[PDB]
C-alpha cells in the first residue's frame, strides 16, 4: 500500500466495481443457501 | 462426428444449471464453436496435459509482455532515430517474423 | 438575411469579432462599461448565422444574439 | 408577388429550392402570412371549415356510391354471416391472370375488394336493405357537400363575410351548438331509428312514399300526450327475434332491457332510439344555459372570473381566463382535439365492449380494423392537443393579463410536474421491464413456476361490481339482494347480467396477470409521452439553457453548439420526439386487444394466458405465429387474395427504414454531397445547357425532422395495418 | 342493380361539385 | 359587458354572483335549502323504497322533485354568501 | 379462494407441472453413469425442483388455472409473505441508501474540494455515513422538523417562466 | 482604400483546382483578396491544394466571403501578413472594397464608426411575442 495508491483505490470507478461485485456476491450466495424465493 | 465441443461449464446457482448441455462424452456444458478443438487436433495435442502446459507457457509470456512494456517506458525508451528505421525494421519483420515462423511452424 | 443584436451587457472583450468569420461584428466607441466599446453589426446581410460570436460571449446569456431569418444566397453560404 | 409563396415575402425571395418546400409547408399557417389582420383570418377559417366539411361529405358519398354500384349488398344481406361485404371493384392494368382469378371473390365474377371497414353492418341496422337507398344516400350526400361548397364561397364575399363580433359570440355559439347540433340531431336520429330502423328490423318496409302514413306505434301520440310513456316499452321484440324479420318481433318503440340481441349479438334497436332520446332532452336542457338576447341565462366571464377559491389556494382564482382563450384560437383547438381524442379513444373502447350494427362480433377483421383506427387516430389527436398548447404558450399567452392566474401557478411549478412525471415514467419502465425480464429469464431457465404473476384485483374486484360472477367477489352487483343489485332488478339487470355472465361477448374480457403487466405497460406509455408534451409545453417560453425561447418562436432548428450543444431544443421537436411514443403506445395497446381477442374468438383464450407474462411469448406466440398466412400471401409456387397485404407489409417495413435516412444523417453530409452533385451537372458537356431556376440545396434541420418523422409513422401504420387485417383473414377466428 | 342514367346523374352532380370547389380554392386563392 | 365578479382579495363572494337570486335574505335561502333537501331526499327515496319499474312505477312527480337535491346544495352555499353580505 | 383461485398445494395443474419438470431431468438423466458429477448434479437439480415446488405448497401461494402460483399484491393480511413485507424491506433498505448518499453530499459540501470528494471518496467518513444511515427515519424527520431537509424554495435555480 | 482593383496583380502559381468558383460567379457575384508578400512560399487554398504565393503583390479570386477571410486568417496566424485587402466584383465589372473598411482591423477600437443594431436594455427585457402580433414587426 501507499498514501497515494490508497487514493487511487478511492476514485469512483474503483470503489463502484469492488462494491458491486460485494453487493452481487452477497445476493449470489443468498441464492444460493436460499434458492427459489417467491413469498416471505 | 458425434461429440459436440463443449469447454465452458457454467455454476448452478440460481437454475442456469439448464445450459449446461448434453454435448456428449458424458460431459455438460455449453458447445463451443471457436473450432479451437479442431485447432489442437491439427497440432497434434491428443493429450491434456500438453494443453495445460501450452496455458501455463501462455501466462508465462504475458507476464514477460507485461515486464517488456513497463521496462521500454520506464527504464529503457528508445528514441525517434530508433523507430524511424523503417528499412531496418521492414527486413526484420519480413525475415525474422514472417520467414522463421513460417519456417519453424513447418518443422 | 439574418439578424443580430448587441444588448447593454457588452463588456467590450472583442471575441465576438474575431470569432466571426463573415465580418459581420465590429468594435464601435462607448461608455457604459470598463472597456469603452461595445459591439455592433453593420454588415448583417453578411451574416451566414453559424452564430460563433454567441459561442464567443462570456457574458451570461451572451450580449450578442443572432436571430435566424430570410435566406439569401450569402446567408446559405452558396458558392453556386 | 407573382412568386408561389404569395403570403411571405421572406420565402419568396428564396433562391434555393428550400422557398417551395417552405411555402407548401406553411400553407396553412394562417396567422404568420404577410398582411393577416384577425378578421381577414377568421373569414379564411370559415371557408377553410366549410370546403373540409364539403370533402368530409363527398367521401362518405363515394363510400354509398361504390358500395351501391359495384358492391354485394343484396347477396350480403340475405346472408350476412357467410357472404363477405364489397369495398369497390379493381382496376388494374398490372395484373397477371392468376391475380385476376384469385381477386375474383364474394359472390361477384370481376376482381374486387372485401371491406373492412363495416359499412355495410351500419347501413343493414339503419334500415337499408337495396342499392337504390345507398344510391339515393349517395345522392343526397353530393348535393349536400355541392352546398357546403356554395357556403364556403358565398361567405368570402363581401356583403357576406361576418364580422370580428360574430366570431368571438361564445354564448350564443354555445346555446346553439349544444341545444341544435347535438341535442335536436340526437332526436332527428331517434325519430329516424323509431321509423324507419325499428320497423325495418320487424320486416315492415318504411321509406320516403308511405312513413307519412305508416304509424310506428299502434296507438301514437296517445301515451305521449296522456303521460302513459310505458305504452311505448311494453311488448319488446322477444329473444326469437331474427333480425329483418317478423317472427317473434314486438310492438315498442322505447325500452331499455339492456345487453344484446340474442341473434345479432348487439345492442337492442329500441334501447338506442330511447338513448338518444335522453340524451337529445338532456342536450336542449343544457344549451338553455348562457344568456344571448333575452336577459335570462349566464355570463362565462363572470363564471370564470368568480371561480377564486377563497384565501389564496389556487391564486387569482379562473380570472383572465376568459380573455385568452377568446382572442388565442390555438387554445381553443387544443381543447377541441383533447376532448374529440377521448372521444375517440371512448368510441374505440366502446364499439368492441358494447357493440351496436348487427351481426358485428363475428366478422373480426371489421372488429380489428375499427378498433386500431380509432385508437391511433386517438394518439394523433391527443399529441396534437399538446402541440398546439404549445403553440399557445409560445405565441399567445400573455403574462400580465394572467398575474397570479391558475394558468400561471402551472408555469409556476412546472418543475415539480416535469419532475414527478419523471419519477413515475421511470419508476413504471424500471418495475415492468424487471417483471418482463425476470419471466422471461424464469421461463428460459425451465422453471416457469418462479414468475413473478401479479393477479390484477382491483380490475376484476370492478368486473364483479359491475355484475361478473366467476371471481367470486360477491360485492355489489354480483351479490344479489344488495342495494345496487335490487334498485335497478326491473328495468336493465336481467338482460346485463345474461349479457356479462356468457362467456361469447366481449363485455369484460376475463383478466390475469399478463393484462396487469400490459396494464402497466400502457401506463408507462401514456405517462412517458405526457411527459415529454407537458416538457415542451410547459419549456416553451424559455429554460435555463435557453431563456429567450419565445423569441425564436415554435420552430426553429438550435440555437448553435455552443454552452454545451442545444440539438433539439424547441418545443416543435418535444412534439417530433413525443410522436415516437405516441406511436409505441398506441402499437402496444393494439397488440394487446389483437392477441387477446385472436386468443378468444379462437377459444384458447389459456394461450395468451399462459404466454403474455414473458416477451419471448409474445414474440413466439402472436407475431412469429400470426405472419404466416400474412407472409405467404405470395410465394415460389403462386399467390392468392393476401398478397396485396404481404406488397403492403413490405412497403410498410421499407417506409419505416428509410424514415431512418433523415432521423440519423445530418444535414451537413448531404450538403457537401448536393454540392459535389452541382459541380457534376454544372461542368459536363451535353447536359449543362439545361440549368436549374432554383439552386438545389439540402433538406433544412427541422424539415428532414417532419419527413423522417412522417416516413416513420406512415411504415407504421402501412406494416401494421397489413398484419392486423390478415392475421384475422387468414385464420378466420 | 344502379342504371347508366343514375350513375351519369351522379357524374353531372359530381362535375356541378367539381366546379364549385374551384370557385371556392379560387375565392381563398393564391 | 359584465361586471366584477373578481373576489380574490375578499372573504367572501359579493352579492351580485347570484344572478337573479341577489337581493333574496339568507333566511329564506336557507329555509328552502332545507325544504329543497327534505323533498328531494324523499322523492330518491321512493326510488330505491319502492322499486322503480318499466313505465309502471315511474311517477314524473318524484322525477321533477328529485332535481330539488342538486338545487338543495345551490340554496345551502347561497345562504351562507348571503350571510357574509349581511343581507 | 381470492379471484377464484385454488391453493397450490390442492391444484392438480400444479403437481402436473411437478412431474412434468422432474420427468425432463430424469429423461436427462438416463444417458449418464452413476456416480460421475454429471450424474450427481442432475440428481441434485431434480431434488431441488422437488423441493422448490414442495416449499411453493407449502407458503401457501394461490395458483390459477395455468397451474402457476399467482401473487395478490391487495394488502389482506394472509398474503403479506406476498408484496407488503418486501415492500417494507425495500423502503428501508433504498432510504437507506439515499440517506447515506445525502449525508456524504453534505459533508463534501462542506469541504474545500468538493468537486475532488466526488470523484476520489473519502472512504472513511464515506463507510461513517453509510453505516449511520441505519436510522434514516428518524434523522430525516428530525431533519424535516428542524428545516435542515428542504430549501425554502425561494433559493433553488428557476426557468424564467 | 477605395473602389478601385488592378486586374493585372499577378496570381499565385496554382496547378487549377476542383474547388472554384462555378458558373454564379461571372453571373451573381465574385471576390477576390489581395495582399503583400516579403518570399516566395506555399500556403494552403480554402478551395483545397496548395499554391506558391508570390514575392510582390497576390490577386486570388473566390466564390465567397467566408473564403477569403478563412485565406485571411491563414495569411495571419501563420507567416504575418496582415495587409490583405477583400473586395467584391460584379458581373458588371463593378468592384466594392469590404475587409478592412475603414482601414483598421475590425477588432481595434476606430473612432468614426457608428453602432448598428445595438440595444438599450438586457436581452431579458424583449417583449412577447403575443405583444407583436398581427403587426409583421418582431421583438428583436
Ligand atoms: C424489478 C424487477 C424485479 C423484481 C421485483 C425481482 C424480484 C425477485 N427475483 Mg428477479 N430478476 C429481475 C428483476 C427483478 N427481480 C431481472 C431484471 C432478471 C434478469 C436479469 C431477474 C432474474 C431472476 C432470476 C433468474 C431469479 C430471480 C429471483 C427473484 C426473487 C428473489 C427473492 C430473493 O432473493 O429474496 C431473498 C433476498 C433478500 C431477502 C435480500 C435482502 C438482503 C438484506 C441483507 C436483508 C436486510 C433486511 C433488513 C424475487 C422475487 C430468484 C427467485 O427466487 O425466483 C423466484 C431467481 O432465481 N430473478
Ligand atoms: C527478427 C527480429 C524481430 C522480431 C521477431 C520482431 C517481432 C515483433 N515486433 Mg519488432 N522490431 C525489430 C525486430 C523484430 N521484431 C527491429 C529490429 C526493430 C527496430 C527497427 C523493431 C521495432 C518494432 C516496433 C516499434 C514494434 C515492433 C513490434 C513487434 C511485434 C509485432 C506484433 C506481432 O506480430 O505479434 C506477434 C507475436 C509474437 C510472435 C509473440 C512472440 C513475441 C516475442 C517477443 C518474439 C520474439 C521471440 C524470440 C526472438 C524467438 C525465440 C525462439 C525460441 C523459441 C527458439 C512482434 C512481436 C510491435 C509490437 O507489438 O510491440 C510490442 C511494435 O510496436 N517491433
Ligand atoms: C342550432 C344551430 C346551429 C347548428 C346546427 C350549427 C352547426 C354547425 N356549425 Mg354553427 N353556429 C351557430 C349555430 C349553429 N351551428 C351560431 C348561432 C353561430 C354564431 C354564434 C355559429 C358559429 C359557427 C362557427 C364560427 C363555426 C360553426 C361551425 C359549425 C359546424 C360544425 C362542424 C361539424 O360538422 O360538426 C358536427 C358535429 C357534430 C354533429 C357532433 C360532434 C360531436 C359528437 C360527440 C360526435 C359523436 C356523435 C356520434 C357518436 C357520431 C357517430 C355517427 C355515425 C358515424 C355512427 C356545424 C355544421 C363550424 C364550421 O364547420 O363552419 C362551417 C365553424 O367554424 N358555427
Ligand atoms: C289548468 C292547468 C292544467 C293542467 C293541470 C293540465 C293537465 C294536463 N294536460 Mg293540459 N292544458 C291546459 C291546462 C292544464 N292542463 C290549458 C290551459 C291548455 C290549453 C287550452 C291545455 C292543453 C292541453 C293539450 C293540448 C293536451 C293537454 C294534456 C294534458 C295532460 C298531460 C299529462 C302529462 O303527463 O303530460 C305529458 C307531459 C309532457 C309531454 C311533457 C311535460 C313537460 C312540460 C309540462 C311541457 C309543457 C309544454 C311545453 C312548454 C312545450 C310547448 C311549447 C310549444 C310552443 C311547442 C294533463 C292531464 C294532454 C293530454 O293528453 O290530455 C289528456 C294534451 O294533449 N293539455
Ligand atoms: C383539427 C385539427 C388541426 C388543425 C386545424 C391544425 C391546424 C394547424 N396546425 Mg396542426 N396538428 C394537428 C391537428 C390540426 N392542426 C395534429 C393532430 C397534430 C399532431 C400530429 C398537429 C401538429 C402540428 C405541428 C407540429 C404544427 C402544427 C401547425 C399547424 C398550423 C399550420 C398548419 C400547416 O402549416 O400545415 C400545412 C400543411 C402541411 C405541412 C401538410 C403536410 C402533410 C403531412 C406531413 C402528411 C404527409 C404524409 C402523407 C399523408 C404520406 C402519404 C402516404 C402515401 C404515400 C401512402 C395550423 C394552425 C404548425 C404551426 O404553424 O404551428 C405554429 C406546427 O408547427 N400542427
Ligand atoms: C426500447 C427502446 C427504448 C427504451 C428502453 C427507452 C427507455 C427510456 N426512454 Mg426512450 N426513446 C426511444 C426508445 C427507448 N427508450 C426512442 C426510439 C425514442 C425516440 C427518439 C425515445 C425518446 C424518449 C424521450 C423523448 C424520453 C424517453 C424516456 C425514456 C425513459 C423512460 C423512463 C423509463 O422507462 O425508465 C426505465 C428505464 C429503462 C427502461 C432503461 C433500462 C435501465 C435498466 C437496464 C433496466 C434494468 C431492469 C432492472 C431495474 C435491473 C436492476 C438494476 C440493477 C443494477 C439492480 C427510459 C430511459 C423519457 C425520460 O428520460 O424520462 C425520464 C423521455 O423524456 N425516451
Ligand atoms: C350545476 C351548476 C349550476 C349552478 C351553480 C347554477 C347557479 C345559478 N344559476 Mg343556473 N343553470 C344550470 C346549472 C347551474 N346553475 C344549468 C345546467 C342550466 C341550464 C338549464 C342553468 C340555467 C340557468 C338560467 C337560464 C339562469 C340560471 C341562473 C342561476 C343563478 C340564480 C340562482 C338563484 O338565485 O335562484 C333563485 C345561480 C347562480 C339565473 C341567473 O341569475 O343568471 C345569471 C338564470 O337566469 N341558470
Ligand atoms: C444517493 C443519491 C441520490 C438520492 C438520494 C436521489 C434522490 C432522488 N432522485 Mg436521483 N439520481 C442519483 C442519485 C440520487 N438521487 C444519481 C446518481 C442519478 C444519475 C443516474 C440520479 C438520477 C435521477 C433521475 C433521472 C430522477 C431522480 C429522481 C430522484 C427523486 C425520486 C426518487 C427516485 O426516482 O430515485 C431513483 C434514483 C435513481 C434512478 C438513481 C439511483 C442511482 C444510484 C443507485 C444512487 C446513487 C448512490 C450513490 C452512488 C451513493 C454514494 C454515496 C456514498 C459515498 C456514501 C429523489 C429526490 C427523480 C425525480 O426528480 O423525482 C422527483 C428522477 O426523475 N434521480
Ligand atoms: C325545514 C328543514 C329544517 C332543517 C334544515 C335547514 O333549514 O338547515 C339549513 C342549513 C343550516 C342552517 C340554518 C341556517 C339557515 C344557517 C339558519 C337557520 O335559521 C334561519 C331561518 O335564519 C337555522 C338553520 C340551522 O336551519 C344547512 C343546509 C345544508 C344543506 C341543504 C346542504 C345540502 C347539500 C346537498 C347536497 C350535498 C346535494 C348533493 C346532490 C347530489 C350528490 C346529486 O345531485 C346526485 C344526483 O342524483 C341526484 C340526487 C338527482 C339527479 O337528478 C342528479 C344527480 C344524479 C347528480
Ligand atoms: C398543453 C395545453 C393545453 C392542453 C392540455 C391538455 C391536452 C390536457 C389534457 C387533459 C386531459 C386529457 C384530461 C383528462 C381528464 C379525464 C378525466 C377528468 C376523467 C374523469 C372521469 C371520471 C370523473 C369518471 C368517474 C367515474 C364514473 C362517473 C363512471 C364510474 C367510474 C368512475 C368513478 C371512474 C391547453 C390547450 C388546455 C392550453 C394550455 C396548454
Ligand atoms: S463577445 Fe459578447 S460581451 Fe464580448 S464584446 Fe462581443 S458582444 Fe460584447
Ligand atoms: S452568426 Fe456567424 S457570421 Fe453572423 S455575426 Fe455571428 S459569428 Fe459572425
Ligand atoms: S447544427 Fe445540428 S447538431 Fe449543431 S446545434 Fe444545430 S441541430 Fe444541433
Amino acid at each position: 500500500m501507499s498514501k497515494d495508491l490508497l487514493k487511487y483505490l478511492s476514485t469512483a470507478p474503483v470503489l463502484l466495481t469492488a462494491w458491486m461485485s460485494l453487493t452481487a456476491g452477497m445476493i449470489i450466495e443468498i441464492q444460493r443457501f436460499f434458492p427459489d424465493s417467491l413469498s416471505f | 462426428t458425434s461429440i459436440k465441443p463443449s469447454a465452458q461449464v457454467v455454476w448452478p446457482v440460481v437454475g442456469q444449471e439448464i445450459l449446461n448441455g448434453d454435448v456428449g462424452g458424458g460431459f455438460s456444458g455449453v458447445q463451443i464453436t471457436s473450432g479451437v478443438f479442431q485447432m489442437w487436433r491439427a497440432s497434434g495435442i491428443t493429450n491434456e496435459t500438453e494443453l495445460y502446459w501450452t496455458a501455463m507457457g501462455g501466462l508465462m509470456m504475458s507476464a514477460l509482455m507485461v515486464f517488456a512494456g513497463w521496462f521500454h517506458y520506464h527504464k529503457a525508451a528508445p528514441k525517434l532515430e530508433w523507430f524511424q528505421n523503417v528499412e531496418s525494421m521492414m527486413n526484420h519483420h519480413l525475415a525474422g517474423l514472417l520467414g522463421l515462423g513460417c519456417l519453424s511452424w513447418s518443422g | 438575411s439574418h439578424s443580430v443584436r448587441v444588448y447593454d451587457t457588452c463588456i467590450g472583450c472583442t471575441q465576438c469579432v474575431r470569432a466571426c468569420p463573415c465580418d459581420v461584428l465590429e468594435m464601435v466607441p462607448w461608455d457604459g462599461c470598463k472597456a469603452g466599446q461595445i459591439a455592433s453589426a453593420p454588415r448583417a446581410e453578411d451574416c451566414i448565422g453559424c452564430k460563433r460570436c454567441e459561442t464567443a460571449c462570456p457574458t451570461d446569456f451572451l450580449s450578442v444574439r443572432v436571430y435566424l431569418g430570410s435566406e439569401t444566397t450569402r446567408s446559405l453560404g452558396l458558392t453556386y | 408577388a407573382t412568386k408561389f409563396p404569395k403570403f411571405s415575402q421572406a420565402l419568396a425571395q428564396d433562391p434555393a429550392t428550400r422557398r417551395i418546400w417552405y411555402g407548401i409547408a406553411t400553407a396553412h399557417d394562417l396567422e404568420s402570412h404577410d398582411g393577416m389582420t384577425e378578421e381577414n383570418l377568421y373569414q379564411k377559417i370559415f371557408a377553410s371549415h366549410f370546403g373540409h366539411l364539403a370533402i368530409i361529405f363527398l367521401w362518405t358519398s363515394g363510400n354509398l356510391f361504390h358500395v351501391a354500384w359495384q358492391g354485394n349488398f343484396q347477396q350480403w344481406v340475405l346472408n350476412p354471416l357467410k357472404v363477405k361485404p364489397i369495398a369497390h371493384a379493381i382496376w388494374d392494368p398490372h395484373f397477371g391472370q392468376s391475380a385476376i382469378k384469385a381477386f375474383t371473390r364474394g359472390g361477384v365474377s370481376y376482381p374486387v375488394n372485401i371491406a373492412t371497414s363495416g359499412v355495410y353492418h351500419w347501413w343493414y341496422t339503419v334500415g337499408m336493405r337495396t342499392n337504390e337507398d345507398l344510391y339515393f344516400g349517395a345522392l343526397g350526400l353530393l348535393v349536400l357537400s355541392t352546398t357546403l361548397l356554395f357556403a364556403g364561397w358565398l361567405h368570402l364575399q363581401p356583403k357576406f363575410r361576418p364580422g370580428i363580433a360574430w366570431f368571438k359570440n361564445n354564448e350564443s355559439r354555445l346555446n346553439h351548438h349544444l341545444s341544435g347540433l347535438f341535442g335536436v340531431s340526437s332526436l332527428a336520429w331517434s325519430g329516424h331509428l323509431i321509423h324507419v330502423a325499428i320497423p325495418e328490423s320487424r320486416g315492415q318496409h318504411i321509406r320516403w312514399n308511405n312513413f307519412t302514413s305508416t304509424l310506428p306505434h299502434p296507438e301514437g301520440l296517445t301515451p305521449f300526450f296522456t303521460g302513459n310513456w310505458g305504452l311505448y316499452a311494453e311488448n319488446p321484440d322477444t329473444a326469437q327475434h331474427i333480425f329483418g324479420t317478423s317472427e317473434g318481433a314486438g310492438t315498442a318503440i322505447l325500452t331499455f332491457l339492456g345487453g344484446f340481441h340474442p341473434q345479432t349479438q348487439s345492442m337492442w334497436l329500441t334501447d338506442i332510439a330511447h338513448h338518444h332520446l335522453a340524451i337529445a332532452v338532456v342536450f336542449i336542457f343544457a344549451g338553455h344555459m348562457y344568456r344571448t338576447n333575452w336577459g335570462i341565462g349566464h355570463s362565462m366571464k363572470e363564471i370564470l372570473d368568480a371561480h377564486v377559491p377563497p384565501k389564496g389556494r389556487l391564486g387569482a382564482g379562473h380570472r383572465g381566463l376568459f380573455e385568452t382563450i377568446t382572442d388565442s384560437l390555438h387554445m381553443q383547438l387544443g381543447l377541441a382535439l383533447a376532448s374529440l381524442g377521448v372521444a375517440t379513444s371512448l368510441v374505440a373502447q366502446h364499439m368492441y365492449a358494447l357493440p351496436s350494427y348487427a351481426f358485428m362480433a363475428k366478422d373480426y377483421v371489421t372488429q380489428a380494423a375499427l378498433y386500431t383506427h380509432h385508437q391511433y387516430i386517438a394518439g394523433f389527436l391527443m399529441v396534437g392537443a399538446f402541440a398546439h398548447g404549445a403553440i399557445f404558450f409560445v405565441r399567445d399567452y400573455d403574462p400580465e393579463v394572467n398575474k397570479d392566474n391558475v394558468l400561471a401557478r402551472m408555469l409556476q411549478h412546472k418543475e415539480a410536474i416535469i419532475s414527478h412525471l419523471s419519477w413515475v415514467s421511470l419508476f413504471l419502465g424500471f418495475h415492468t421491464l424487471g417483471l418482463y425480464i425476470h419471466n422471461d429469464v424464469c421461463v428460459a431457465f425451465g422453471t416457469p413456476e418462479k414468475q413473478i404473476l401479479f393477479e390484477p384485483v382491483f380490475a376484476q374486484f370492478i368486473q364483479a361490481a359491475s355484475g361478473k360472477a366467476l371471481y367470486g367477489f360477491d360485492v355489489l352487483l354480483s351479490s344479489s339482494t344488495s342495494a345496487a343489485s335490487v334498485a335497478s332488478s326491473k328495468i336493465w339487470l336481467p338482460g346485463w347480467m345474461e349479457a356479462i355472465n356468457s362467456g361469447k361477448n366481449s363485455l369484460f374480457l376475463t383478466i390475469g396477470p399478463g393484462d396487469f403487466l400490459v396494464h402497466h405497460a400502457i401506463a408507462l406509455g401514456l405517462h412517458t409521452t405526457t411527459l415529454i408534451l407537458v416538457k415542451g409545453a410547459l419549456d416553451a417560453r424559455g429554460s435555463k439553457l435557453m431563456p429567450d425561447k419565445k423569441d425564436f418562436g415554435y420552430s426553429f432548428p438550435c440555437d448553435g453548439p455552443g454552452r454545451g450543444g442545444t440539438c433539439d431544443i424547441s418545443a416543435w421537436d418535444a412534439f417530433y420526439l413525443a410522436m415516437f411514443w405516441m406511436l409505441n403506445t398506441i402499437s402496444w395497446v393494439t397488440f394487446y386487444w389483437h392477441w387477446k381477442h385472436l386468443t378468444v374468438w379462437g377459444g384458447n383464450a389459456a394461450a395468451f394466458n399462459e404466454s403474455s407474462t414473458y416477451i419471448m411469448g409474445w414474440l413466439r406466440d402472436y407475431l412469429w405465429l400470426n405472419s404466416s398466412p400474412l407472409i405467404n400471401g405470395y410465394n415460389a409456387f403462386g399467390m392468392n387474395a393476401q398478397a396485396v397485404w404481404a406488397w403492403m407489409f413490405l412497403f410498410g417495413h421499407l417506409i419505416w427504414a428509410t424514415g431512418f435516412m433523415f432521423l440519423i444523417s445530418w444535414r451537413g453530409y448531404w450538403q457537401e454531397l448536393i454540392e459535389t452533385l452541382v459541380w457534376a451537372h454544372e461542368r459536363t458537356p451535353i447536359a449543362n445547357l439545361v440549368k436549374w431556376r432554383d439552386k438545389p440545396v439540402a433538406l433544412s434541420i427541422v424539415q428532414a425532422r417532419l419527413v423522417g418523422l412522417a416516413h416513420f409513422t406512415v411504415g407504421f401504420i402501412f406494416t401494421f395495418a397489413p398484419f392486423v387485417i390478415a392475421s384475422t383473414t387468414g385464420k378466420f377466428a | 342493380m344502379i342504371t347508366d342514367s343514375q350513375i351519369f346523374f351522379a357524374l353531372c352532380i359530381a362535375l356541378t361539385a367539381a366546379v364549385l370547389a374551384i370557385g371556392l380554392g379560387r375565392q381563398l386563392y393564391v | 359587458e359584465a361586471a366584477d365578479t373578481w373576489w380574490g382579495d375578499k372573504d367572501y363572494p359579493p352579492s351580485i354572483v347570484l344572478g337573479i337570486g341577489k337581493d333574496v335574505p339568507s333566511s329564506i335561502f336557507g329555509v328552502t335549502s332545507g325544504l329543497a333537501f327534505a323533498i328531494g331526499v324523499y322523492c330518491v327515496a321512493q326510488s330505491n323504497l319502492v322499486n322503480i319499474l318499466s313505465g309502471s312505477t315511474v311517477n314524473g312527480f318524484y322525477v321533477a322533485g328529485a332535481l330539488l337535491v342538486p338545487y338543495s346544495w345551490g340554496l345551502h352555499v347561497a345562504a351562507w354568501i348571503q350571510k357574509q353580505n349581511g343581507k | 379462494d381470492v379471484s377464484g383461485l385454488t391453493p397450490c398445494k390442492d391444484s392438480a395443474v400444479f403437481k402436473k407441472r411437478l412431474d412434468g419438470s422432474v420427468k425432463k431431468l430424469q429423461a436427462r438423466l438416463a444417458n449418464y453413469t452413476e456416480g460421475t458429477p454429471a450424474y450427481l448434479a442432475l440428481e441434485q437439480q431434480i431434488d431441488q425442483t422437488k423441493a422448490r415446488f414442495a416449499k411453493y405448497g407449502d407458503k401457501g401461494l394461490l395458483c390459477g388455472a395455468d397451474g402457476l402460483p399467482h401473487l395478490i399484491a391487495d394488502g389482506r393480511p394472509d398474503h403479506a409473505g406476498e408484496f407488503v413485507i418486501p415492500a417494507f424491506g425495500f423502503l428501508y433498505i433504498a432510504g437507506w441508501i439515499g440517506w447515506a448518499g445525502r449525508s456524504y453530499l453534505q459533508f463534501s459540501k462542506k469541504t474545500d474540494k468538493p468537486n475532488e470528494n466526488e470523484i476520489i471518496i473519502n472512504v472513511p467518513v464515506a463507510l461513517g455515513m453509510m453505516s449511520g444511515a441505519f436510522l434514516w427515519p428518524l434523522a430525516a424527520w428530525k431533519e424535516l422538523i428542524n428545516g435542515q431537509l428542504l430549501v425554502p424554495g425561494d433559493e433553488v435555480t428557476v426557468s424564467p417562466r | 482604400t477605395s473602389d478601385v482593383l488592378n486586374l493585372q496583380i499577378p496570381t499565385p502559381t496554382f496547378g487549377g483546382s476542383t474547388g472554384g468558383w462555378l458558373r454564379a460567379a461571372e453571373i451573381e457575384e465574385k471576390y477576390a483578396i489581395t495582399w503583400t508578400s516579403k518570399k516566395e512560399q506555399i500556403f494552403e487554398m480554402p478551395t483545397s491544394g496548395a499554391a506558391i504565393m508570390q514575392k510582390g503583390e497576390n490577386l486570388l479570386y473566390l466564390a465567397k466571403k467566408e473564403q477569403c477571410l478563412a485565406l485571411s486568417t491563414q495569411l495571419r496566424t501563420l507567416f504575418k501578413i496582415s495587409d490583405y485587402k477583400i473586395y467584391r466584383i460584379f458581373p458588371n465589372s463593378e468592384v466594392q472594397y469590404l475587409h478592412p473598411k475603414d482601414g483598421v482591423f475590425p477588432e481595434k477600437l476606430n473612432e468614426g464608426r457608428i453602432g448598428v443594431g445595438n440595444v438599450g436594455y438586457s436581452i431579458g427585457k424583449n417583449p412577447n411575442p403575443v405583444n407583436v402580433k398581427f403587426t409583421g414587426k418582431n421583438t428583436f
